[PDB]
């Protein structure tokens, strides 16, 4: 098996998800069925899926095609809040751990009010008092401190009761932060914003106390281009801190795209993966809406194949992944006729990828990562989901575990892809056509007989035949493996009533009569062998049928007139060995007919035979 | 060749006949492939479609067309 | 062919019928013509498992042929790609057991966008006439023989509840993005309801306005912009509470 722990652990997610689908129960949620192989790997990876998750859990348009839900002002925005609220969360989880030695160990004493837990957490990151502070302590504690890292655990209620105890020393701020908790989407009005964002410009712009700082230009979103390194010093703080201060419609001011953009395009991933640490920058992308950077970066880390291939499915399973429509680009690009700022995934090749490493020895696990390609086609028409079925059976030759035994007694025991589609008719005849056209005869016909088509079985069993019907069946031989299948196929075709056209069928029954005439021929049942071709009515025997033998012999198929040879000397030899042991007479006038016919026939070696047919006549006489 | 230039007998509303005979001709062609042609064949059956409407057995053309159209997916 | 493997996969009727078959019936009487049809349709979708009547056993022969394989996308989306393009030359003489098994097993294969196409094609051909069109705008008269007209476009639009119903069913969970571009689950979504808002079919438009009401889906129809729907509200408004307030 070529799937490591993680990777057999989401193959199986997989499959419930496609039994659901193909038993047409409810959709499921697919983030919850891949994080719950999460977390059985370290946190690295539950960490990654919760972010998915609360990045992907937005009121969607269902029925709505996904470039429209990501072009959307509408879905932009809520991007930036849910992204929000998960670094918020997050670094809150992160200031219970630095309190607490363990989660568990802050969870059974109860986790406490982000009030008390801030100042707890201020205790330790902030040891002694800086002198640069302003506007007095609260509780033993500098009130800006307080307020930033209760709005950076997202908590503004904790905050705005810290402002509550300062209303004296903080002075305006109050009923400018007051409106700051009341309005949606962290915004002020603009009168308002203008009254604050002056002041903050007018004398603070360089300020002591570098928790003012931040507070002020996060409720204000201004002074973009100073990060706030005093305070933000981790990544998910500058982050936050953006995110913050994003605008939505000239100076002073960021924008989504631009900042989507400027992070990449100026910082790539040489920037953000030089602690060689690959989820730090998946992060800046996901939580960007640059998802589909995120994805292909991801996927390219060997060791992260698995986590990227499925967070590229939930973006797939929600109409939000923007797939590449030529299946000739690159794993990422930007559309010609598309905005500059978005980028698109080849989602074709991606899953492509990551099947050929694990399709020639885990078949029925590829099929089910093969099914999110039932949607599309190629540029010949072909449903790519049937053609890798196709390409992977050709490859992997797992015919009855795929496409389902029929065994040599009637029954068709359905294969792995019965599951998908119920119409099997053509990649069954498509995977029969190849093996066709590498003259694998002995397969091609039992893989079309799979899929009754008897226009073709019996098309090749012709073939196959008309060599050994003169041969020597003995044990375990090329004739008697051949002859055995092409019985089990002529009961079969009886019994069940199937017949190709009248051409075809009519030689396959007759090379199974004369394969019978050779079998009696060879084992000296000279009296049961002359019967059987007496009755095919192929050799004349009596002066009369020349004419007409003669004239059927040029429409028949050529399977027939290679062996004729064979027979006309075979069945002399039979008259031949009869007439040493009236009807000497009849005997003679017989062999006399076999010549006539052999003369006005022309055939293969009718040189060789023609002379041999006249002296065994003349040994008669 | 019969189709184009029209010849008599094979004028007027008897080349609905016509058509019926490329539809039978046609479809003994595909299956015969798919058993086991190019533009100008697709070609021949749109062009044969324009027959059925310029004739336009309210019913029995109606089939008919549907019969052609099917052909022409067949060969595309 | 394999006979008794018919026979044991047949109803009772059916099997019953084949039982007491003579040849004087077969050869001279309806109900062995009739009896004879059952039969070769069921080998027919099974090797599948008038070029009419023969596309359609072809179309089933790909479209069983695509369920039979491992997944390749060149394989199984040609096959499925030719099985939606027999299946629409023939679509004004398809039978409602024939299309219903046909989109299941489009379904199963996540070949929703396709399912959905084939529905509306074969309502449109049922009824090139619109004789639906003019029933609905004419209140829908009862003793008015249009009704049938109206009746198999009505198969088709319950069929296409369904793709969508499994669709959303099968991808309940899914994200619509990972690592910042769409996954394949989301792809499906948006060429499906593209393939449903890319439509001209009015009478659709209608049982989809009353399919959307009937889920719940406020989020959408309330979002369609359109008038359409409004002048179809106009009419429904003094009715129901339920459309009044919408």
């Amino acid at each position: 098996s070529s799937l490591d722990n993680i990777e057999m652990a989401y193959a199986r997610q997989i499959y419930i998800y496609n039994e659901k689908i193909v038993n047409g129960h409810l959709q499921p949620n697919l983030v919850d069925l891949c994080a719950s192989v999460a977390e059985l790997d370290d946190k690295s990876i539950s960490d990654m899926w919760t972010m998915v998750k609360q990045m992907t859990d937005v009121l969607l348009t269902p029925a709505t095609d996904a470039l429209k839900n990501r072009s959307s002002v509408e879905v932009r925005m809520e991007f930036v809040r849910q992204a929000l609220a998960y670094l918020e969360q997050s670094y809150k989880n992160y200031t219970l751990v630095t309190v607490f030695g363990n989660l568990h160990q802050a969870q059974l004493g109860g986790v406490p009010g982000t009030y008390q837990l801030v100042r707890s957490f201020l205790n330790i990151k902030l040891p002694a008092p800086l002198p640069g502070l302003q506007d007095g302590e609260v509780e033993g504690h500098p009130v800006w401190a307080l307020i930033y890292y209760c709005m950076r655990c997202g908590d503004l209620l904790a905050a705005s009761q810290v402002v509550n105890r300062a209303q004296h020393q903080l002075g305006e701020f109050k009923t400018w932060f007051q409106e700051y908790m009341n309005s949606k989407d962290r915004r002020l009005s603009p009168a308002t914003e203008n009254k604050l964002r002056l002041h903050y410009r007018r004398a603070l712009r360089n300020n002591t106390d570098p928790y003012k700082r931040a507070v002020y230009c996060i409720i204000g979103r201004c002074d973009v281009t100073d990060n706030q390194s005093e305070v933000a010093d981790k990544t998910e703080d500058y982050l936050w801190l953006k995110l913050n201060q994003v605008c939505f419609d000239p100076q002073d001011r960021l924008t989504l795209s631009q900042f989507q953009k400027q992070l990449l395009e100026d910082y790539g991933e040489s920037h953000f993966t030089v602690n060689q640490q690959p989820f730090l920058y998946f992060q800046v992308l996901f939580l960007t809406a640059q998802f589909e950077a995120a994805v292909a970066f991801l996927f390219r880390m060997e060791r992260l194949r698995c986590h990227a291939v499925h967070v590229a499915l939930v973006l797939f399973e929600l109409k939000l992944l923007l797939k590449s429509s030529g299946q000739s680009a690159q794993l990422l690009s930007h559309e010609p006729g598309d905005p500059p700022c978005l980028r698109r995934l080849n989602f074709v090749r991606l899953l492509m990828l990551y099947t050929r490493k694990f399709e020639s020895t885990d078949p029925r696990e590829a099929l089910q990562y093969f099914y999110f390609l039932r949607d599309e086609k190629d540029s010949q028409g072909e449903n790519m989901f049937l053609r890798c079925v196709s390409e992977l059976v050709i490859e992997s030759r797992e015919f009855d575990m795929i496409l389902g035994k029929l065994e040599n007694d009637g029954s068709r025991k359905p294969g792995v892809i019965d599951k998908f589609t119920s119409d099997t008719k053509p990649i069954i005849n498509k995977v029969a056509s190849v093996a066709e056209n590498k003259g694998l005869f002995e397969e091609a016909a039992k893989l079309y007989d799979l899929a009754k088509n008897a226009d073709k079985v019996l098309e090749l069993m012709n073939k196959l035949l008309s060599p050994v019907v003169p041969q020597i069946s003995a044990p375990q031989s090329n004739k008697e493996r051949l002859k055995n299948m092409a019985l089990s196929i002529a009961e079969r075709y009886r019994a069940q009533g199937i017949s190709a056209n009248k051409f075809v069928d009519s030689t396959f029954y007759l090379l199974l009569d004369l394969i019978t005439f050779f079998d009696e021929y060879h084992s000296g049942h000279i009296d049961r062998a002359f019967d059987i071709i007496e009755r095919l009515k192929l050799v004349p025997l009596n002066q009369e049928s020349v004419e007409e033998r003669v004239a059927a012999f040029r429409n028949f198929s050529d399977e027939i007139r290679h062996n004729l040879s064979e027979v006309l000397l075979a069945t002399m030899n039979i008259l031949f060995t009869q007439f040493k042991r009236d009807r000497d007479s009849q005997l003679r006038s017989q062999a006399r007919t076999l010549i006539t016919f052999a003369g006005m026939i022309p055939y293969r070696t009718s040189g060789d035979t023609n002379a041999r047919l006249v002296q065994m006549e003349v040994l008669m006489n | 060749n019969v189709l184009d230039t029209q010849e008599a007998p094979f004028t007027g509303r008897r080349r609905k006949l016509v058509v019926q005979w490329i539809a039978m001709a046609v479809d003994m062609w595909v299956r015969e492939v798919e058993r086991r042609m190019g533009s100008w064949v697709s070609e021949l059956l749109g062009r044969a479609d324009q027959v059925l409407t310029q004739i336009a057995d309210a019913e029995e053309i109606a089939s008919l067309r549907r019969t052609v159209k099917g052909l022409k997916r067949s060969v595309d | 062919e394999r006979v008794s493997d018919i026979y044991a996969r047949l109803d009772a009727v059916s099997q019953q019928q084949l039982k007491d078959l003579t040849y004087e019936q077969l050869f001279s009487q309806t109900p062995g013509k009739e009896l004879a049809k059952v039969l070769v349709k069921a080998i027919v979708n099974r090797n599948i498992a008038a070029p009419d009547d023969v596309v359609t056993f072809k179309a089933q022969e790909q479209l069983q042929r695509a369920s039979e394989q491992a997944h390749n996308a060149p394989v199984l989306r040609a096959l499925l790609a030719e099985s939606l393009r027999l299946f629409e030359q023939v679509a004004g003489s398809l039978t409602p057991a024939n299309l219903t098994t046909a989109v299941e097993q489009m379904i199963s294969l996540k070949y929703y966008a396709g399912a959905i196409q084939l529905c509306l094609t074969v309502a449109q051909q049922k009824d090139r006439g619109n004789t639906a069109l003019s029933w609905v705008n004419d209140g829908k008269p009862a003793n008015d023989s249009r009704k049938k007209a109206f009746d198999e476009r009505k198969i088709c639009y319950n069929l296409i509840h369904q793709v969508l119903d499994k669709l959303e069913s099968d991808f309940a969970g899914e994200p619509e993005l990972v690592d910042g571009r769409p996954t394949l689950a989301a792809t499906k979504r948006m060429e499906a309801y593209n393939v449903v808002n890319d439509s001209s079919d009015e009478v659709f438009h209608f049982d989809m306005y009353e399919w959307y009401i009937e889920k719940g889906w406020t989020d959408r129809i309330l979002s369609i912009d359109s008038p359409h729907v409004i002048t179809y509200l106009q009419r429904l408004a003094e009715t129901d509470f339920r459309h009044a307030e919408l």
